[PDB]
């Protein structure tokens, strides 16, 4: 989700953009900034919302041993899903 | 034989620190604090001697 | 009796004669350090650059300091003889790159935050 | 100030001074002392070159990491010298030739080239510009080299009106023209004098006190619009200076009187070299030029410079010069030379 | 107890004490302390005026026969009156045993050059007194043997810092390597890491 | 239990002394050396004909490093700084904050490619693969400024070399 | 035996396309080898294999002529190969991605890069992180 | 025209003959000169490439920076390179010349080999595989078939 700053430069996921008046832009004059033009945050925004059966859920993130320690999401609140600490993955009771 | 000196000890001649970082250096001797997020109070046991806090800068590159 | 034993001299008086003598070594060796390294400064310079050497420790009053001070002069003086030190070092006594650094009050409190 | 720009640090390699400079001309004889220094204070220096890349590796030492900026530009492309000063508040102007190429002649070099760089600084927003031009510069000189400067000069002052001129005399250090000029002569049999060189006057200055004092004028709010004149301790006759470099180079000295229209006539022949010529006509007509003295200009010593006399650096230059009998010979043995002091 | 712990041997144990008893009786002007460690070291701590006769006793004594000098270096603790502490290893052939000595001394106070006992000591001690400072009496030659030449102060010493105070580039306004105060670009980052539980109970020390 | 090498000496006999003076006079010594030089030149050579043929590397290869991610895109690191801590050369500097979900997210990631030593061990305190040593390690630059990588260029060295890095954990993670 | 080393010459000669190949393959990669084609790249770049030349032979590659922008004829390097075949090409793993394809995922690039040091492209470091202290702003009316 | 053509055609051949022909010096500081070793050895064959070590800075188009510098080798190796004849050109190795490495915060160390010299090309690994530094040295070749002396001499 690249944007492009006032001044013409890309701005990266953390947020940061030189001011015009910055000098420190010299150092991409003759050659390219490098910003990376996957955001974690928009791709983790477009996964569904998973709905399971139960009160508690696990997750590991996927592939068992190559994920993230295995932690329990407490799914009692229906106001709002449960996001996983690490993965960021969402998961919800069936509500309505 | 033994000389008998009754001078003060002063080795600062000897440690070829830097006339600066000898005077105008004052250090701190105490012993720390626990950490108050914890109960352990096996780091207050013995003293620390420390300098005075100087000037830390960003680097125009990396930050 | 302090229970200290000495290194070489056991009074003021014997520590004096060693820095004299290794004064002499040192201004005798001028020229020679000025001939062998091809140095661009004059013996007059070198001279009085071991003379302010040697003043910078003359407020000590410790014969165990004064004799550890002569043997490190005897030994920085047989690396300069035996052409160990390379004008690199030998010129590292004057500080030709080094920007003087200011004394006054105002000066410091305009530059930074550095008594 | 724009706090990016904030002095940090003590003035070494590692610290901010808060200068963005770019040096044009900063690989020559005095464009590499000036970017050493701005890259002692841990200024960020841009340096704008149109050689080939290798001859700008001894610049690279110079500053720390990233402080240290090759772009290339064209004297003739306004874009380019945009593209260079965009982001600086320093401008230094060290660009210039001491023959005429079949590109440029003096009046691209010392004209064009330096006014294109004044109107894109001032356009620019630049705040500081820095311009170096000749103490002997006058419109009126038998030297075309001075009437350029002269009128390069004032054509700098017009598009930017608070620019700080400079004007040295005879630059001498170790990659000079004047000491080395001299004492490569020696070949030559004899040593061909104008008039026996008893008719000139000459002031040269040292190296390091002009980039010492460029520094200084960049650092100094009240050098705005003013001009400087850059010269030595010291006015020596021409007979006797060149007679001290051949003693201190240990040389024998055979001086030998020639009529202007020869020696004029042997610059000429020399200009044909499609390469960096030996000596040209207005390498004579300069050398052969007492210097102006010019008291009512502000000098070294107003800028905190106390200028090194010649007699202090000469060897630093011409023992490259002796040969392997005298290599060894100290600074005090060469008897210095006779003043012309007021 | 078995897999994971080092196993014991309490034969080498009552050797070592047997000896370190034995050169105590046979040296009371000097020795001040023996001790064996709970993995079968033998370490024997004298004066500093003994360093001669305590290490030509232990190379020419029939008994004993340490001939081999394994290393010699020192330890800085400033908590200490006398900061400095000189360990020597020894090593025996013909009883196949190692044994260890150890003394101390302060910045001011020399120590006895130990290069006639062994000749290995000779390097062992330069390096000390560059590295710590402490002088040694009777050295043939005793100079700076790893620091670069001019080298001022100590590096080993505690107070010195990671970094020291000089760093070195090339300066091409007078074409030579130039020393200067040291400046970093990122400061070294210091870490806290010691807990605040007692680890090992068996070192308790009295509460004062 | 120990042997000699070189204690042993030549007989006596009439004709051994005579073989031995051959020896001496026709240099046969010399000629074994110079047969078993020719039988070299004879033989196959070892060379490779780089860069059109590599050299053998393993799944362990340590090479250039490179942040991952998650199947569905999200970044792996959760600015935990166990590799921070770890590193023997201090090569890796890490700033973090809350991201605009609230997610726990660094900020800044780099890591000193002429401080690091490639020792791995950052790859190893990692809880989740985010950090690892890549298979790359045909990278050398022009300038210094170049090899002192940040959050973007790690995350890219990741997508760029991905689809090889998951082949060779994947051949290697039951030995970790 | 000498024949048929002989023959062996010709038909590596014969097997490259004619005399034209033979001598840009000889010019190219100073090599005048011919194996199996293991697979073509997305690129221009051949994988060839010959299991009868000793451990570090029996696999190469022919690099493309014209890598993303530059002609890449006479100047290639080893930063040309994508990750795929780099796996394969290094030993790491006996299979092919012809037979065995990596996982596709939407974030791996689609395009691989060569090493663009000395290019307009090369990498430049900066601050990834905001500003850490804010300045007070002055108001912009007079205050007399 | 006709004198920019010749001028190019005159860089083409200098500079062919010159990356053709690449004799480093035999200097070594640290770990990295073992690989440099093996880059020697029969499996990469750096005499192939026209690649050959010679003694002598008299004899010697490149320096191979491969260890650690301390503050008593800078003078040395000042020394010895600015005895090459030129053009010279410095290929670093490893991170304990590049930029300290793992003595980055020594008392000793100079952090970064381009504080004494300038560096041409970078390698980096501790220790650099002897292929990567076949492919620095190779990439050197290509940096110095792309410079022009004669082009930018005429256009002066
Ligand atoms: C002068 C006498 C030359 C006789 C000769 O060349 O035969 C060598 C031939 C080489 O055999 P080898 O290297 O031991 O076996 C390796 C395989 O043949 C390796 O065979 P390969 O599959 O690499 O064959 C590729 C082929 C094609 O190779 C080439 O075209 C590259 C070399 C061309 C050089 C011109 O090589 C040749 O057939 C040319 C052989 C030499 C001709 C010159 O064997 C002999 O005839 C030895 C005769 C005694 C010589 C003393
Ligand atoms: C610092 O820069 C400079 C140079 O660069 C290095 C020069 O060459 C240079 C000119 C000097 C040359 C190197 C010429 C050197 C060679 C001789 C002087 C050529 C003339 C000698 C004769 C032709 C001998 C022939 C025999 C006769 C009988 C006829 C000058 C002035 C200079 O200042
Ligand atoms: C008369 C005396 C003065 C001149 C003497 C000259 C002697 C003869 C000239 C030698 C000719 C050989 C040069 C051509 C060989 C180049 C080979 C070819 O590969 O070059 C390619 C590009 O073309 C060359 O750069 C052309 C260079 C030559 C340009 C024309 C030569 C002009 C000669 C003029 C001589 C006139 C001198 C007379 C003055 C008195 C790139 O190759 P490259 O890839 O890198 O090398 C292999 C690396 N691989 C494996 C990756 C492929
Ligand atoms: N040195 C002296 O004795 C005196 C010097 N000055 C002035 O100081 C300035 C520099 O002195 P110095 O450095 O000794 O002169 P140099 O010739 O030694 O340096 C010349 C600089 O100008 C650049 N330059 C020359 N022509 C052009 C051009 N046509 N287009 C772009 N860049 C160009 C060169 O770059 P490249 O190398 O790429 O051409 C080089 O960096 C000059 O203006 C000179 O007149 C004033 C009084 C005396
Ligand atoms: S490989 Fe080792 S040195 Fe490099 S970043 Fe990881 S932990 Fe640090
Ligand atoms: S890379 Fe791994 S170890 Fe390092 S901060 Fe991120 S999650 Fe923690
Ligand atoms: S970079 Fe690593 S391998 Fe090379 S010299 Fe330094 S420590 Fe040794
Ligand atoms: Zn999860």
């Amino acid at each position: 989700g690249v944007r492009t700053s006032p001044t013409g430069e890309k701005v990266t996921h953390t947020g940061q953009a030189y001011d015009d008046g910055d000098y420190r832009r010299v150092r991409f004059s003759d050659r390219q900034k490098e910003v990376n033009e996957n955001f974690a945050i928009d791709l983790i925004a477009e996964q569904p919302v998973s709905e399971v059966g139960s009160r508690v859920i696990s997750c590991d993130g996927g592939g068992g041993a190559l994920g993230h320690p295995r932690v329990y999401i407490n799914l009692d609140k229906e106001t709002k899903t449960g996001t996983c600490g690490y993965c960021g993955l969402q998961f919800r009771q069936p509500h309505h | 034989q033994l000389i008998a000196v009754d001078e003060k000890l002063d080795i600062t001649t000897l440690t070829g620190v830097p006339e600066e970082h000898i005077k105008t250096r004052k250090v701190r001797i105490f012993v720390p604090a626990r950490n108050n997020m914890q109960s352990g109070v096996n780091n207050t046991k013995k003293w620390k001697m420390e300098f005075d806090t100087r000037e830390r800068w960003e680097n125009p590159l990396m930050g | 009796g302090t229970s200290v034993k000495p290194i070489f001299s056991r009074d003021m008086n014997e520590a004096k004669r060693r820095v004299r003598e290794l004064y002499r070594a040192w201004y005798r060796e001028v020229p020679n350090t000025v001939h062998l390294f091809q140095l661009d400064i004059s013996v007059k310079q070198g001279r009085d650059k071991v003379r302010e050497m040697f003043m910078k420790n003359a407020h000590v009053t410790d014969p165990r300091v004064v004799d550890l001070l002569v043997i490190k002069g005897k030994m920085e003086l047989e690396e300069t003889i035996n052409v160990w030190k390379q004008r690199t070092h030998i010129m590292r006594f004057f500080h030709e790159t080094e920007a003087p650094r200011p004394t006054d009050f105002l000066s410091k409190f305009y530059v930074g935050h550095d008594p | 100030l724009h706090h990016a720009l904030i002095p940090h640090g003590k003035g070494g390699r590692s610290s901010v001074s808060g200068i963005v400079a770019t040096v044009f001309g900063a690989t020559g004889f005095l464009g590499r002392y000036v970017v050493n220094h701005l890259g002692r204070m841990g200024s960020q220096v841009i340096v704008p070159y149109r050689c080939e890349p290798y001859d700008t590796m001894h610049l690279r030492p110079m500053g720390d990491l990233g402080q240290i900026i090759f772009m290339e530009w064209n004297g003739k492309d306004k874009d380019s010298i945009r593209k260079v000063v965009e982001h600086s508040n320093v401008v230094i102007n060290l660009v210039g030739r001491e023959w005429e190429t079949k590109n440029f002649d003096f009046e691209d070099v010392f004209v064009k080239i330096p006014h294109a760089i004044a109107q894109v600084s001032k356009e620019a927003g630049v705040e500081k510009l820095i311009h170096i031009s000749h103490l002997n510069a006058d419109i009126k000189s038998p030297s075309r080299y001075l009437r350029s400067k002269a009128v390069g000069e004032k054509e700098v002052r017009a598009a930017f009106p608070e620019a700080t001129i400079i004007k040295p005399s005879d630059i001498f250090g170790r990659e000079d023209r004047f000491l080395n000029y001299f004492a490569s002569m020696r070949w030559f049999g004899g040593v061909p004098l104008i008039s026996l060189g008893k008719e000139t006057v000459k002031q040269p200055v040292y190296i390091v006190d002009v980039s010492k004092g460029i520094i200084n004028a960049i650092k100094d709010p009240d050098a705005k619009g003013k001009t400087f004149a850059f010269v030595g301790p010291n006015r020596y006759l021409l007979f006797d200076l060149v007679q001290y470099i051949f003693a201190v180079a240990y040389r024998p000295f055979l001086p030998y009187p020639l009529p202007h229209f020869a020696y004029r006539w042997v610059g000429r022949l020399f200009e044909v070299s499609p390469f960096e010529p030996w000596t040209t006509r207005d390498k004579v007509e300069r050398v052969h030029m007492s210097d102006m003295t010019l008291p009512h200009l502000p000098g070294l010593e107003d800028l905190g410079i106390q200028a090194t006399p010649l007699e202090l650096k000469a060897i630093e230059v011409l023992r490259r010069h002796r040969t392997y009998r005298w290599l060894t010979s100290e600074m005090e043995d060469v008897k210095p030379a006779k003043t012309v002091n007021i | 107890t078995r897999p994971t712990i080092r196993p014991r041997n309490d034969v080498v144990h009552k050797q070592l004490s047997a000896f370190g008893q034995y050169v105590a009786e046979i040296l009371p002007k000097y020795v001040q302390q023996v001790q064996v460690s709970c993995f079968n070291e033998l370490e024997i701590f004298i004066h500093p005026d003994g360093v001669i006769p305590v290490l030509t006793f232990l190379r020419d004594h029939t008994n004993a026969q340490f001939k081999s000098l394994a290393d010699l270096t020192a330890v800085d603790v400033p908590t200490r009156q006398n900061r400095f502490e000189i360990v020597y290893n020894l090593l025996s052939l013909r009883f196949n045993s190692r044994i260890r000595v150890k003394t101390y001394t302060d910045e001011l106070t020399p120590i006895e050059s130990s290069v006639t006992v062994y000749k290995a000591a000779n390097w062992y001690e330069r390096e000390i007194w560059d590295m710590f400072g402490v002088f040694f009496a009777n050295h043939p030659d005793l100079r700076r043997i790893l620091t670069d030449y001019g080298f001022e102060g100590h590096p080993f010493r505690k107070d010195f810092p990671l970094s020291g105070y000089v760093e070195l580039r090339y300066d091409d306004e007078v074409k030579r390597v130039v020393a200067e105060p040291v400046e970093l670009a990122q400061e070294f980052r210091k870490f806290d890491l010691n807990s605040p539980w007692e680890a090992f109970p068996a070192y308790r020390q009295p509460p004062e | 239990t120990y042997k000699f090498v070189n204690m042993r000496e030549p007989s006596m006999d009439m004709k051994s002394v005579t073989d031995r003076a051959a020896q001496t006079l026709l240099w046969t010594e010399l000629v074994r050396g110079l047969g078993m030089t020719l039988s070299y030149l004879f033989r196959e050579p070892a060379t490779i004909n780089y860069p059109f043929e590599k050299g053998p590397l393993s799944p362990r290869f340590r090479g250039e490093h490179a942040l991952r991610r998650y199947p569905s895109g999200e970044e792996r690191c959760i600015a935990c700084k166990l590799c921070e801590a770890v590193c023997p050369a201090q090569a890796i500097t890490i700033e973090a904050e809350p991201r605009a979900d609230g997610s726990r997210r660094t900020t800044r990631y780099d890591i000193d490619m002429t401080k690091c030593i490639y020792c791995g061990f950052c790859q190893e305190a990692c809880p989740v693969d985010a950090i690892v040593e890549g298979p790359n390690f045909e990278f050398s630059t022009e300038t210094h400024e170049e090899l002192l990588y940040n959050k973007e260029k790690l995350l890219n060295n990741g997508d760029k070399w991905e689809a090889e890095i998951a082949a060779n954990i994947q051949a290697d993670y039951l030995y970790r | 035996e000498l024949v048929q080393v002989l023959r062996r010459g010709l038909q590596q000669v014969s097997g490259h396309g004619g005399l034209r190949g033979y001598l840009r393959v000889l010019f190219r990669a100073n090599d005048v080898r011919v194996g199996t084609l293991v697979g073509e790249d997305k690129y221009g770049n051949k994988y060839y294999e010959d299991n009868k030349q000793f451990f570090g032979r029996h696999r190469w590659v022919i690099y493309t002529t014209e890598m993303n922008g530059r002609d890449t004829f006479w100047d290639v390097d080893g930063s040309m190969v994508p990750p795929e075949w780099h796996r394969w090409l290094h030993c790491m793993t006996d299979d092919p991605p012809t037979t065995k394809p990596p996982t596709a995922r939407k974030y791996i690039w689609t395009n691989h890069k060569f090493n663009v040091s000395g290019t307009p492209q090369q990498y430049v470091p900066y601050s990834t992180t905001r500003k850490k202290i804010q300045e007070w702003v002055p108001p912009s009316t007079p205050y007399k | 025209s006709r004198g920019e053509y010749v001028v190019a055609k005159l860089d083409d051949l200098v500079n062919w003959a010159r990356r053709s022909s690449l004799w480093p010096m035999t200097f070594g500081l640290a770990c990295c000169a073992v690989e440099m070793m093996h880059m020697a050895a029969p499996r990469y064959d750096m005499d192939r490439f026209g690649v050959v070590f010679r003694a002598s800075p008299r004899q010697s188009d490149v320096m191979i920076v491969a260890g650690t510098l301390t503050n008593k080798m800078a003078p040395a190796l000042r020394k010895v390179y600015d005895q090459m004849p030129e053009p010279r050109y410095v290929v670093s190795m490893g991170s304990c010349a590049n930029g300290g490495g793992y003595y980055h915060y020594s008392y000793s160390v100079v952090r970064g080999c381009d504080r004494i010299v300038p560096v041409d090309i970078y390698v980096p690994g501790c220790p650099p595989t002897a292929e990567a530094l076949l492919y620095g040295i190779l990439q050197l070749q290509r940096k110095i078939k792309r410079e022009k002396r004669l082009r930018i001499w005429y256009r002066r």
